[PDB]
């Protein structure tokens, strides 16, 4: 829960200079797992999900919500 | 493309981070002016005295 919020500032840093569209291609180009897999873990991505919408940003949270919407 | 003004002690010049061209992380005599709705730093702002 420490390191929750420790990412969670993080990425609330990081989107205030990006903006959250370079980070769009940023991220597009990232290939971040761990934090996103797209390829399991359907309850995992109902956390990760969930947990950018608490940060409030998700909106680079997309794809994987459509995913959400697939395994189904 | 600068602007220009001075208060209190300070010489503030404010330089639109769009007309930048070339950007760069600066040390603290930046202030970086944020979007009300938007939250970007769409300008930097420098001080002298």
């Amino acid at each position: 829960p420490q390191g929750r919020i420790f990412i969670k500032f993080l990425f609330q840093e990081l989107v205030n200079e990006l903006g959250l569209d370079e980070l769009q291609l940023r991220l597009n180009s990232s290939k971040l797992d761990g934090m996103f897999p797209l390829e399991g873990d359907a309850e995992h991505i109902r956390y990760s999900i969930n947990f950018f919408t608490a940060i409030g940003l998700g909106l680079l949270t997309e794809d994987m919500r459509s995913r959400l919407t697939i395994i189904q | 493309p600068n602007l220009l003004f001075s208060m209190c002690g300070f010489e503030v010049r404010i330089l639109p981070r769009q007309r930048m061209e070339e950007v760069v992380s600066n040390d603290e005599g930046v202030w970086d002016l944020v979007d009300e709705r938007t939250k970007q730093r769409t300008a930097k702002a420098y001080l002298k005295v």
